[PDB]
Protein backbone atom coordinates (compact mmCIF):
# COMPACT_ATOMS: atom_id res chain seq x y z
CA UNK A 1 0.00 0.00 0.00
CA UNK A 2 1.51 3.27 -1.22
CA UNK A 3 4.60 1.63 -2.74
CA UNK A 4 8.07 2.73 -1.68
CA UNK A 5 9.42 5.93 -0.17
CA UNK A 6 10.82 8.29 -2.76
CA UNK A 7 14.59 7.85 -2.75
CA UNK A 8 16.40 11.12 -3.33
CA UNK A 9 20.06 11.14 -4.28
CA UNK A 10 21.75 14.41 -3.33
CA UNK A 11 25.39 15.00 -4.18
CA UNK A 12 27.47 17.50 -2.25
CA UNK A 13 30.44 19.25 -3.85
CA UNK A 14 32.85 21.98 -2.72
CA UNK A 15 36.40 22.48 -1.51
CA UNK A 16 37.78 20.45 1.40
CA UNK A 17 38.04 23.65 3.49
CA UNK A 18 34.30 24.33 3.19
CA UNK A 19 33.54 21.78 5.90
CA UNK A 20 30.61 20.31 4.00
CA UNK A 21 30.97 16.99 5.81
CA UNK A 22 30.08 18.63 9.13
CA UNK A 23 26.81 19.73 7.60
CA UNK A 24 25.80 16.22 6.55
CA UNK A 25 26.66 14.54 9.86
CA UNK A 26 24.92 17.11 11.97
CA UNK A 27 21.68 16.93 10.01
CA UNK A 28 21.55 13.16 9.52
CA UNK A 29 22.23 12.24 13.14
CA UNK A 30 20.18 15.21 14.33
CA UNK A 31 23.10 16.06 16.57
CA UNK A 32 23.30 18.73 19.21
CA UNK A 33 24.78 21.83 17.59
CA UNK A 34 28.02 21.76 19.54
CA UNK A 35 28.78 18.06 19.43
CA UNK A 36 28.52 15.43 16.69
CA UNK A 37 30.53 12.24 16.28
CA UNK A 38 32.55 11.61 13.17
CA UNK A 39 32.62 8.29 11.59
CA UNK A 40 35.34 6.71 9.47
CA UNK A 41 32.88 6.32 6.55
CA UNK A 42 31.76 8.72 3.78
CA UNK A 43 27.97 8.59 3.17
CA UNK A 44 24.98 9.83 5.22
CA UNK A 45 21.25 9.08 4.89
CA UNK A 46 18.12 10.44 6.59
CA UNK A 47 14.42 9.52 6.51
CA UNK A 48 12.64 12.83 6.53
CA UNK A 49 9.26 14.35 5.78
CA UNK A 50 8.93 17.60 3.84
CA UNK A 51 5.60 19.16 2.90
CA UNK A 52 3.93 16.04 4.25
CA UNK A 53 5.91 13.83 1.89
CA UNK A 54 8.24 11.20 3.36
CA UNK A 55 11.48 10.35 1.57
CA UNK A 56 14.80 8.57 1.91
CA UNK A 57 17.49 11.22 1.47
CA UNK A 58 20.94 9.99 0.50
CA UNK A 59 23.78 12.50 1.06
CA UNK A 60 26.88 11.88 -1.03
CA UNK A 61 30.00 13.41 0.40
CA UNK A 62 32.26 13.88 -2.62
CA UNK A 63 36.00 14.43 -2.47
CA UNK A 64 37.24 17.94 -3.15
CA UNK A 65 40.81 16.86 -3.78
CA UNK A 66 42.04 17.28 -7.34
CA UNK A 67 43.32 13.71 -7.50
CA UNK A 68 39.69 12.74 -7.66
CA UNK A 69 38.80 14.88 -10.68
CA UNK A 70 38.63 11.71 -12.77
CA UNK A 71 36.99 9.48 -10.14
CA UNK A 72 34.44 11.86 -8.60
CA UNK A 73 32.01 12.35 -11.50
CA UNK A 74 31.42 8.59 -11.78
CA UNK A 75 28.60 8.87 -9.23
CA UNK A 76 27.15 12.02 -10.77
CA UNK A 77 24.63 10.16 -12.93
CA UNK A 78 21.18 9.57 -11.43
CA UNK A 79 21.48 12.57 -9.11
CA UNK A 80 18.20 14.24 -8.18
CA UNK A 81 19.76 17.46 -6.88
CA UNK A 82 23.19 19.06 -6.34
CA UNK A 83 24.38 20.92 -3.28
CA UNK A 84 27.20 23.31 -4.06
CA UNK A 85 28.98 24.75 -1.07
CA UNK A 86 31.62 27.33 -0.38
CA UNK A 87 32.85 28.92 2.85
CA UNK A 88 31.49 32.35 3.49
CA UNK A 89 34.88 33.10 5.02
CA UNK A 90 36.93 31.78 2.08
CA UNK A 91 36.64 33.87 -1.11
CA UNK A 92 38.80 31.27 -2.86
CA UNK A 93 36.24 28.51 -2.33
CA UNK A 94 33.64 31.02 -3.45
CA UNK A 95 35.57 31.75 -6.65
CA UNK A 96 35.93 28.03 -7.23
CA UNK A 97 32.17 27.71 -7.42
CA UNK A 98 32.25 29.64 -10.71
CA UNK A 99 35.71 28.42 -11.71
CA UNK A 100 35.44 24.63 -11.19
CA UNK A 101 32.36 23.15 -9.43
CA UNK A 102 29.49 24.58 -11.47
CA UNK A 103 31.21 23.80 -14.79
CA UNK A 104 31.98 20.25 -13.68
CA UNK A 105 28.44 19.63 -12.48
CA UNK A 106 26.88 21.28 -15.51
CA UNK A 107 29.15 19.41 -17.82
CA UNK A 108 28.02 16.09 -16.40
CA UNK A 109 24.40 16.79 -15.50
CA UNK A 110 22.91 19.67 -17.54
CA UNK A 111 19.37 19.55 -16.11
CA UNK A 112 19.78 18.40 -12.48
CA UNK A 113 18.88 21.31 -10.17
CA UNK A 114 21.50 23.11 -8.06
CA UNK A 115 21.39 24.68 -4.62
CA UNK A 116 24.13 27.08 -3.60
CA UNK A 117 25.27 26.80 -0.01
CA UNK A 118 27.26 29.22 2.11
CA UNK A 119 29.05 27.53 4.99
CA UNK A 120 30.51 28.93 8.19
CA UNK A 121 27.77 31.54 8.46
CA UNK A 122 28.79 31.95 12.10
CA UNK A 123 32.35 33.03 11.38
CA UNK A 124 31.35 35.88 9.05
CA UNK A 125 31.10 38.02 12.23
CA UNK A 126 34.03 36.59 14.15
CA UNK A 127 36.58 39.36 14.77
CA UNK A 128 39.65 37.17 14.64
CA UNK A 129 38.34 35.71 11.41
CA UNK A 130 37.73 39.16 9.91
CA UNK A 131 41.23 40.32 10.84
CA UNK A 132 43.02 37.38 9.30
CA UNK A 133 41.07 37.89 6.12
CA UNK A 134 41.93 41.59 5.98
CA UNK A 135 45.64 40.86 6.47
CA UNK A 136 45.28 38.80 3.32
CA UNK A 137 43.33 41.70 1.81
CA UNK A 138 40.13 39.65 1.64
CA UNK A 139 36.65 40.08 3.08
CA UNK A 140 33.96 37.48 3.85
CA UNK A 141 31.39 36.85 1.17
CA UNK A 142 28.17 38.81 1.77
CA UNK A 143 24.57 37.71 1.34
CA UNK A 144 24.14 39.94 -1.76
CA UNK A 145 27.26 38.39 -3.29
CA UNK A 146 26.18 34.80 -2.70
CA UNK A 147 22.81 35.52 -4.24
CA UNK A 148 24.33 37.10 -7.33
CA UNK A 149 26.56 34.07 -7.72
CA UNK A 150 23.50 31.78 -7.52
CA UNK A 151 21.64 33.83 -10.08
CA UNK A 152 24.71 33.59 -12.28
CA UNK A 153 25.11 29.82 -12.12
CA UNK A 154 21.35 29.25 -12.34
CA UNK A 155 20.92 27.74 -8.89
CA UNK A 156 17.34 27.19 -7.67
CA UNK A 157 18.23 28.51 -4.19
CA UNK A 158 21.04 30.27 -2.34
CA UNK A 159 21.18 29.53 1.37
CA UNK A 160 23.55 30.21 4.19
CA UNK A 161 24.09 27.97 7.22
CA UNK A 162 26.41 27.09 10.04
CA UNK A 163 27.16 23.53 11.12
CA UNK A 164 28.27 24.80 14.51
CA UNK A 165 25.26 26.87 15.49
CA UNK A 166 23.05 24.72 13.29
CA UNK A 167 21.12 27.81 12.23
CA UNK A 168 19.86 27.67 8.66
CA UNK A 169 20.86 24.03 8.35
CA UNK A 170 17.50 22.24 8.30
CA UNK A 171 16.34 24.62 5.58
CA UNK A 172 19.21 23.60 3.21
CA UNK A 173 17.95 20.05 3.25
CA UNK A 174 14.27 20.86 3.20
CA UNK A 175 14.88 23.01 0.18
CA UNK A 176 17.06 20.43 -1.46
CA UNK A 177 14.04 18.20 -1.35
CA UNK A 178 11.49 20.78 -2.51
CA UNK A 179 13.77 21.07 -5.50
CA UNK A 180 13.26 17.39 -6.35
CA UNK A 181 9.53 17.24 -5.65
CA UNK B 1 -2.27 20.60 27.05
CA UNK B 2 0.77 19.09 28.70
CA UNK B 3 -0.15 20.84 31.86
CA UNK B 4 -3.68 19.57 31.82
CA UNK B 5 -2.49 16.06 31.15
CA UNK B 6 0.14 16.20 33.82
CA UNK B 7 -2.56 17.49 36.06
CA UNK B 8 -5.04 14.86 35.06
CA UNK B 9 -2.42 12.17 35.72
CA UNK B 10 -1.50 13.76 39.04
CA UNK B 11 -5.23 13.68 39.93
CA UNK B 12 -5.53 10.20 38.50
CA UNK B 13 -2.67 8.92 40.60
CA UNK B 14 -3.96 10.33 43.83
CA UNK B 15 -7.28 8.68 43.25
CA UNK B 16 -5.53 5.38 42.85
CA UNK B 17 -3.67 5.85 46.10
CA UNK B 18 -6.83 6.57 48.03
CA UNK B 19 -9.26 3.99 46.80
CA UNK B 20 -11.62 6.09 44.82
CA UNK B 21 -12.48 3.85 41.93
CA UNK B 22 -15.32 6.01 40.70
CA UNK B 23 -13.12 9.09 40.62
CA UNK B 24 -10.20 7.22 39.12
CA UNK B 25 -12.31 5.95 36.25
CA UNK B 26 -13.68 9.43 35.62
CA UNK B 27 -10.12 10.64 35.24
CA UNK B 28 -9.09 7.82 32.96
CA UNK B 29 -11.67 9.03 30.56
CA UNK B 30 -10.78 12.62 30.97
CA UNK B 31 -7.26 11.64 30.07
CA UNK B 32 -8.30 9.55 27.12
CA UNK B 33 -10.31 12.35 25.56
CA UNK B 34 -7.29 14.63 25.75
CA UNK B 35 -5.11 12.21 23.79
CA UNK B 36 -7.79 11.96 21.17
CA UNK B 37 -7.78 15.70 20.66
CA UNK B 38 -4.09 15.33 19.98
CA UNK B 39 -4.41 12.11 17.91
CA UNK B 40 -2.24 10.28 20.44
CA UNK B 41 -3.77 6.97 19.74
CA UNK B 42 -1.27 4.78 21.41
CA UNK B 43 -1.24 6.74 24.61
CA UNK B 44 -5.07 6.82 24.47
CA UNK B 45 -5.04 3.04 24.16
CA UNK B 46 -2.69 2.57 27.09
CA UNK B 47 -4.87 4.73 29.25
CA UNK B 48 -7.99 2.67 28.60
CA UNK B 49 -5.95 -0.38 29.64
CA UNK B 50 -6.08 1.11 33.11
CA UNK B 51 -9.82 0.54 33.15
CA UNK B 52 -9.68 -3.07 31.98
CA UNK B 53 -7.05 -3.81 34.62
CA UNK B 54 -10.02 -3.42 36.98
CA UNK B 55 -12.28 -5.71 34.99
CA UNK B 56 -12.36 -9.48 34.86
CA UNK B 57 -13.73 -12.17 32.59
CA UNK B 58 -16.83 -12.92 34.66
CA UNK B 59 -20.59 -12.62 34.23
CA UNK B 60 -20.89 -10.21 37.15
CA UNK B 61 -23.41 -5.06 30.61
CA UNK B 62 -21.48 -7.52 32.70
CA UNK B 63 -17.74 -7.58 33.20
CA UNK B 64 -16.84 -9.79 30.30
CA UNK B 65 -18.91 -7.84 27.80
CA UNK B 66 -17.52 -4.55 29.08
CA UNK B 67 -13.97 -5.74 29.11
CA UNK B 68 -14.72 -7.03 25.63
CA UNK B 69 -16.11 -3.80 24.28
CA UNK B 70 -13.11 -2.06 25.81
CA UNK B 71 -10.47 -4.44 24.33
CA UNK B 72 -12.07 -3.88 20.92
CA UNK B 73 -11.75 -0.12 21.20
CA UNK B 74 -8.20 -0.29 22.63
CA UNK B 75 -7.20 -2.69 19.86
CA UNK B 76 -8.65 -0.19 17.46
CA UNK B 77 -6.42 2.53 18.92
CA UNK B 78 -3.26 0.49 18.74
CA UNK B 79 -4.01 -0.23 15.12
CA UNK B 80 -4.06 3.49 14.35
CA UNK B 81 -1.05 3.79 16.63
CA UNK B 82 0.72 1.09 14.66
CA UNK B 83 1.55 -0.83 17.81
CA UNK B 84 0.51 -4.00 16.05
CA UNK B 85 2.34 -6.26 18.47
CA UNK B 86 0.47 -4.60 21.33
CA UNK B 87 -2.79 -5.14 19.39
CA UNK B 88 -1.98 -8.77 18.71
CA UNK B 89 -1.33 -9.35 22.35
CA UNK B 90 -4.83 -8.17 23.25
CA UNK B 91 -6.29 -10.26 20.48
CA UNK B 92 -4.83 -13.36 22.01
CA UNK B 93 -6.56 -12.80 25.35
CA UNK B 94 -9.84 -12.38 23.60
CA UNK B 95 -9.28 -15.40 21.48
CA UNK B 96 -8.65 -17.48 24.55
CA UNK B 97 -12.04 -16.56 25.90
CA UNK B 98 -13.70 -17.22 22.61
CA UNK B 99 -11.94 -20.54 22.11
CA UNK B 100 -12.04 -21.91 25.67
CA UNK B 101 -14.47 -19.90 27.81
CA UNK B 102 -17.60 -19.08 25.83
CA UNK B 103 -17.02 -20.97 22.57
CA UNK B 104 -17.85 -18.19 20.22
CA UNK B 105 -16.12 -19.47 17.08
CA UNK B 106 -17.67 -16.94 14.75
CA UNK B 107 -16.18 -14.09 16.74
CA UNK B 108 -13.02 -16.16 17.02
CA UNK B 109 -12.52 -16.44 13.28
CA UNK B 110 -12.90 -12.66 13.15
CA UNK B 111 -10.21 -12.31 15.79
CA UNK B 112 -7.80 -14.59 13.93
CA UNK B 113 -8.19 -12.63 10.71
CA UNK B 114 -7.48 -9.46 12.63
CA UNK B 115 -4.28 -11.06 13.89
CA UNK B 116 -3.31 -12.20 10.41
CA UNK B 117 -3.53 -8.56 9.39
CA UNK B 118 -1.30 -7.33 12.17
CA UNK B 119 1.33 -10.00 11.73
CA UNK B 120 1.38 -9.23 8.02
CA UNK B 121 1.63 -5.47 8.55
CA UNK B 122 4.52 -5.94 10.99
CA UNK B 123 6.48 -7.53 8.14
CA UNK B 124 5.19 -5.50 5.18
CA UNK B 125 4.29 -2.03 6.43
CA UNK B 126 7.37 -0.14 7.56
CA UNK B 127 6.82 2.16 10.52
CA UNK B 128 8.97 5.27 10.91
CA UNK B 129 11.33 5.09 13.87
CA UNK B 130 10.37 7.68 16.45
CA UNK B 131 12.88 10.00 18.04
CA UNK B 132 13.41 10.53 21.70
CA UNK B 133 14.28 13.91 23.16
CA UNK B 134 15.55 14.61 26.62
CA UNK B 135 14.51 17.90 28.07
CA UNK B 136 16.00 19.32 31.26
CA UNK B 137 14.25 22.18 33.09
CA UNK B 138 16.83 23.83 35.21
CA UNK B 139 15.75 27.28 36.27
CA UNK B 140 14.34 27.98 39.73
CA UNK B 141 11.64 29.69 37.62
CA UNK B 142 9.99 26.29 37.03
CA UNK B 143 7.08 24.90 39.08
CA UNK B 144 7.91 22.15 41.51
CA UNK B 145 6.77 19.25 39.24
CA UNK B 146 9.22 20.40 36.52
CA UNK B 147 12.01 21.95 38.69
CA UNK B 148 15.55 20.71 37.93
CA UNK B 149 14.15 17.60 36.29
CA UNK B 150 14.82 15.66 33.11
CA UNK B 151 12.10 14.13 31.00
CA UNK B 152 12.25 11.89 28.00
CA UNK B 153 9.73 12.67 25.29
CA UNK B 154 8.64 10.35 22.59
CA UNK B 155 8.71 12.03 19.22
CA UNK B 156 5.71 12.03 16.92
CA UNK B 157 6.17 10.44 13.48
CA UNK B 158 8.97 12.25 11.60
CA UNK B 159 9.13 14.81 14.36
CA UNK B 160 12.55 16.32 14.55
CA UNK B 161 14.18 18.13 17.43
CA UNK B 162 14.12 21.47 15.65
CA UNK B 163 10.32 21.24 15.42
CA UNK B 164 9.85 19.99 18.98
CA UNK B 165 12.07 22.44 20.79
CA UNK B 166 10.33 25.21 18.93
CA UNK B 167 6.98 24.35 20.44
CA UNK B 168 8.73 23.95 23.76
CA UNK B 169 10.23 27.43 23.68
CA UNK B 170 6.81 28.63 22.65
CA UNK B 171 5.45 27.12 25.84
CA UNK B 172 8.09 29.00 27.83
CA UNK B 173 9.06 32.32 26.28
CA UNK B 174 11.35 33.55 29.02
CA UNK B 175 13.30 30.32 29.27
CA UNK B 176 16.81 30.36 27.88
CA UNK B 177 17.98 27.46 25.76
CA UNK B 178 21.20 26.05 27.22
CA UNK B 179 24.14 25.51 24.90
CA UNK B 180 25.50 22.41 26.61
CA UNK B 181 24.18 18.91 26.99
CA UNK B 182 26.43 18.61 30.03
CA UNK B 183 24.82 18.18 33.43
CA UNK B 184 24.36 21.70 34.86
CA UNK B 185 25.95 22.90 38.07
CA UNK B 186 24.19 23.97 41.25
CA UNK B 187 24.89 27.52 40.15
CA UNK B 188 22.24 27.22 37.46
CA UNK B 189 20.01 24.90 39.44
CA UNK B 190 19.51 27.47 42.18
CA UNK B 191 19.00 30.36 39.77
CA UNK B 192 15.83 32.44 39.45
CA UNK B 193 15.46 32.22 35.66
CA UNK B 194 14.38 29.30 33.46
CA UNK B 195 17.05 27.36 31.60
CA UNK B 196 16.14 24.53 29.20
CA UNK B 197 18.37 21.74 27.96
CA UNK B 198 17.17 19.81 24.96
CA UNK B 199 18.80 17.04 22.91
CA UNK B 200 18.02 13.86 21.01
CA UNK B 201 18.82 10.63 22.88
CA UNK B 202 19.25 7.08 21.60
CA UNK B 203 16.83 4.31 22.77
CA UNK B 204 18.28 1.06 24.03
CA UNK B 205 16.84 -2.30 23.08
CA UNK B 206 15.26 -3.74 26.18
CA UNK B 207 15.87 -7.42 26.60
CA UNK B 208 13.01 -9.72 25.72
CA UNK B 209 13.30 -13.43 26.35
CA UNK B 210 11.19 -14.55 23.47
CA UNK B 211 14.04 -13.45 21.25
CA UNK B 212 16.79 -14.42 23.60
CA UNK B 213 18.63 -16.98 21.52
CA UNK B 214 16.53 -17.49 18.46
CA UNK B 215 17.18 -16.01 15.06
CA UNK B 216 14.80 -13.11 14.72
CA UNK B 217 14.31 -11.15 11.56
CA UNK B 218 15.47 -7.55 11.49
CA UNK B 219 12.02 -6.55 10.49
CA UNK B 220 10.51 -7.66 13.80
CA UNK B 221 13.45 -6.96 16.10
CA UNK B 222 14.17 -3.43 14.99
CA UNK B 223 10.80 -2.30 16.18
CA UNK B 224 11.80 -3.11 19.76
CA UNK B 225 14.93 -1.03 19.45
CA UNK B 226 12.89 2.19 19.28
CA UNK B 227 9.67 1.26 21.17
CA UNK B 228 8.88 -0.27 24.53
CA UNK B 229 12.05 1.32 25.77
CA UNK B 230 12.97 2.61 29.18
CA UNK B 231 16.72 3.24 28.76
CA UNK B 232 18.42 5.95 26.67
CA UNK B 233 21.92 7.11 25.60
CA UNK B 234 23.51 10.41 24.68
CA UNK B 235 27.01 10.27 23.34
CA UNK B 236 29.34 13.27 23.16
CA UNK B 237 32.84 13.38 21.70
CA UNK B 238 35.66 14.83 23.76
CA UNK B 239 39.25 15.12 22.56
CA UNK B 240 41.82 14.22 25.29
CA UNK B 241 45.11 15.63 23.90
CA UNK B 242 47.96 15.05 21.40
CA UNK B 243 45.48 15.72 18.54
CA UNK B 244 46.70 14.66 15.12
CA UNK B 245 45.82 16.64 12.01
CA UNK B 246 45.89 13.30 10.22
CA UNK B 247 43.53 11.14 12.26
CA UNK B 248 41.27 12.69 14.88
CA UNK B 249 40.11 9.24 15.73
CA UNK B 250 43.20 8.25 17.67
CA UNK B 251 42.48 11.03 20.16
CA UNK B 252 38.68 10.93 20.20
CA UNK B 253 36.93 9.71 23.36
CA UNK B 254 33.22 9.51 24.01
CA UNK B 255 31.41 10.61 27.12
CA UNK B 256 28.16 8.64 27.19
CA UNK B 257 25.26 9.49 29.43
CA UNK B 258 22.52 7.03 30.32
CA UNK B 259 18.96 7.99 31.28
CA UNK B 260 16.46 5.55 32.73
CA UNK B 261 12.81 6.60 32.89
CA UNK B 262 10.46 5.33 35.55
CA UNK B 263 8.14 3.82 32.94
CA UNK B 264 8.63 2.49 29.41
CA UNK B 265 7.63 4.42 26.32
CA UNK B 266 5.07 4.32 24.81
CA UNK B 267 2.66 4.57 27.71
CA UNK B 268 0.04 6.76 29.25
CA UNK B 269 1.99 9.93 28.35
CA UNK B 270 4.43 11.04 25.68
CA UNK B 271 7.00 11.75 28.43
CA UNK B 272 8.33 10.23 31.61
CA UNK B 273 10.73 11.74 34.11
CA UNK B 274 14.27 10.44 34.16
CA UNK B 275 14.83 8.70 37.45
CA UNK B 276 18.47 7.66 37.07
CA UNK B 277 21.41 9.10 35.16
CA UNK B 278 24.81 7.53 34.61
CA UNK B 279 27.91 8.40 32.62
CA UNK B 280 30.49 6.07 31.19
CA UNK B 281 33.51 6.90 29.09
CA UNK B 282 34.56 5.02 25.95
CA UNK B 283 38.09 4.98 24.49
CA UNK B 284 38.93 5.65 20.86
CA UNK B 285 39.50 1.90 20.59
CA UNK B 286 36.09 0.99 22.02
CA UNK B 287 34.64 3.62 19.75
CA UNK B 288 36.30 2.31 16.66
CA UNK B 289 34.74 -1.04 17.52
CA UNK B 290 31.19 0.25 17.78
CA UNK B 291 31.79 2.09 14.58
CA UNK B 292 32.94 -1.06 12.85
CA UNK B 293 30.01 -3.07 14.11
CA UNK B 294 27.43 -0.55 13.10
CA UNK B 295 28.92 -0.51 9.63
CA UNK B 296 28.79 -4.26 9.34
CA UNK B 297 25.27 -4.50 10.84
CA UNK B 298 24.09 -1.94 8.28
CA UNK B 299 25.67 -3.71 5.33
CA UNK B 300 24.23 -7.06 6.36
CA UNK B 301 20.81 -5.54 6.97
CA UNK B 302 20.93 -3.90 3.56
CA UNK B 303 21.97 -7.04 1.68
CA UNK B 304 19.07 -8.78 3.38
CA UNK B 305 16.52 -6.12 2.43
CA UNK B 306 17.73 -6.42 -1.15
CA UNK B 307 17.84 -10.20 -1.28
CA UNK B 308 14.16 -10.04 -0.38
CA UNK B 309 12.67 -7.20 -2.38
CA UNK B 310 13.78 -6.34 -5.90
CA UNK B 311 11.53 -3.33 -6.29
CA UNK B 312 13.93 -1.45 -4.07
CA UNK B 313 15.73 1.51 -5.59
CA UNK B 314 19.46 0.91 -5.74
CA UNK B 315 20.63 4.43 -4.96
CA UNK B 316 20.55 3.74 -1.18
CA UNK B 317 22.70 0.68 -1.74
CA UNK B 318 25.26 2.28 -4.04
CA UNK B 319 25.65 5.06 -1.52
CA UNK B 320 26.29 2.84 1.46
CA UNK B 321 28.65 0.45 -0.24
CA UNK B 322 30.71 3.08 -1.97
CA UNK B 323 31.16 5.21 1.14
CA UNK B 324 32.58 2.16 2.90
CA UNK B 325 34.54 0.74 0.01
CA UNK B 326 36.13 4.03 -1.02
CA UNK B 327 36.01 6.45 1.92
CA UNK B 328 37.87 9.28 0.20
CA UNK B 329 36.73 12.12 2.45
CA UNK B 330 36.89 10.53 5.87
CA UNK B 331 39.67 8.10 6.63
CA UNK B 332 38.56 4.53 6.25
CA UNK B 333 39.77 2.05 8.90
CA UNK B 334 43.36 2.69 7.85
CA UNK B 335 42.94 5.40 10.49
CA UNK B 336 42.11 2.75 13.00
CA UNK B 337 45.14 0.67 11.89
CA UNK B 338 47.43 3.64 12.02
CA UNK B 339 46.00 4.56 15.43
CA UNK B 340 46.03 1.34 17.47
CA UNK B 341 48.10 -1.26 15.59
CA UNK B 342 51.50 0.39 16.28
CA UNK B 343 53.93 -1.72 18.36
CA UNK B 344 53.78 1.17 20.77
CA UNK B 345 50.05 1.33 21.38
CA UNK B 346 50.02 -2.35 22.25
CA UNK B 347 52.94 -1.92 24.64
CA UNK B 348 51.22 0.90 26.52
CA UNK B 349 48.01 -1.08 26.88
CA UNK B 350 47.96 -4.86 27.39
CA UNK B 351 44.32 -4.83 28.44
CA UNK B 352 43.29 -3.95 24.90
CA UNK B 353 44.86 -7.07 23.41
CA UNK B 354 41.54 -8.87 23.75
CA UNK B 355 39.94 -5.85 22.05
CA UNK B 356 42.45 -5.51 19.27
CA UNK B 357 41.68 -9.00 18.05
CA UNK B 358 38.00 -8.10 18.12
CA UNK B 359 38.66 -5.00 16.04
CA UNK B 360 40.68 -7.11 13.63
CA UNK B 361 37.81 -9.57 13.25
CA UNK B 362 35.42 -6.85 12.17
CA UNK B 363 37.73 -5.79 9.36
CA UNK B 364 38.00 -9.36 8.08
CA UNK B 365 34.26 -9.58 8.58
CA UNK B 366 33.74 -6.46 6.47
CA UNK B 367 35.00 -7.86 3.17
CA UNK B 368 32.54 -10.77 2.75
CA UNK B 369 29.64 -8.47 3.49
CA UNK B 370 31.00 -5.88 1.11
CA UNK B 371 31.42 -8.37 -1.70
CA UNK B 372 28.07 -9.95 -0.93
CA UNK B 373 26.54 -6.49 -1.34
CA UNK B 374 28.63 -5.85 -4.41
CA UNK B 375 27.31 -9.03 -6.08
CA UNK B 376 23.77 -7.65 -5.58
CA UNK B 377 24.76 -4.21 -6.88
CA UNK B 378 26.30 -5.78 -9.99
CA UNK B 379 23.14 -7.65 -10.89
CA UNK B 380 20.86 -4.72 -10.51
CA UNK B 381 22.52 -1.51 -11.47
CA UNK B 382 21.16 0.80 -14.19
CA UNK B 383 23.57 1.02 -17.14
CA UNK B 384 24.37 4.72 -16.75
CA UNK B 385 26.16 3.86 -13.51
CA UNK B 386 28.00 0.83 -14.84
CA UNK B 387 31.34 2.72 -14.95
CA UNK B 388 30.74 3.73 -11.28
CA UNK B 389 30.06 0.14 -10.28
CA UNK B 390 33.17 -1.08 -12.13
CA UNK B 391 35.51 1.28 -10.14
CA UNK B 392 33.83 0.27 -6.90
CA UNK B 393 34.68 -3.35 -7.64
CA UNK B 394 38.35 -2.48 -8.36
CA UNK B 395 38.74 -0.78 -4.99
CA UNK B 396 36.96 -3.66 -3.40
CA UNK B 397 39.22 -6.19 -5.13
CA UNK B 398 42.23 -4.12 -4.05
CA UNK B 399 40.73 -3.99 -0.59
CA UNK B 400 39.73 -7.67 -0.35
CA UNK B 401 43.28 -8.38 -1.28
CA UNK B 402 45.26 -6.25 1.23
CA UNK B 403 42.91 -7.41 3.97
CA UNK B 404 42.96 -11.09 3.21
CA UNK B 405 46.70 -11.23 3.65
CA UNK B 406 46.90 -9.11 6.77
CA UNK B 407 43.90 -10.83 8.19
CA UNK B 408 42.83 -14.33 7.35
CA UNK B 409 39.85 -14.83 5.09
CA UNK B 410 36.62 -15.10 7.05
Amino acid sequence: FQGTMQAIKCVVVGDGAVGKTCLLISYTTNAFPGEYIPTVFDNYSANVMVDGKPVNLGLWDTAGQEDYDRLRPLSYPQTDVFLICFSLVSPASFENVRAKWYPEVRHHCPNTPIILVGTKLDLRDDKDTIEKLKEKKLTPITYPQGLAMAKEIGAVKYLECSALTQRGLKTVFDEAIRAVL
Amino acid sequence: KDNRMSCTVNLLNFYKDNNREEMYIRYLYKLRDLHLDCDNYTEAAYTLLLHTWLLKWSDEQTHRQLKETLYETIIGYFDKGKMWEEAISLCKELAEQYEMEIFDYELLSQNLIQQAKFYESIMKILRPKPDYFAVGYYGQGFPSFLRNKVFIYRGKEYERREDFQMQLMTQFPNAEKMNTTSAPGDDVKNAPGQYIQCFTVQPVLDEHPRFKNKPVPDQIINFYKSNYVQRFHYSRPVRRGTVDPENEFASMWIERTSFVTAYKLPGILRWFEVVHMSQTTISPLENAIETMSTANEKILMMINQYQSDETLPINPLSMLLNGIVDPAVMGGFAKYEKAFFTEEYVRDHPEDQDKLTHLKDLIAWQIPFLGAGIKIHEKRVSDNLRPFHDRMEECFKNLKMKVEKEYGVR
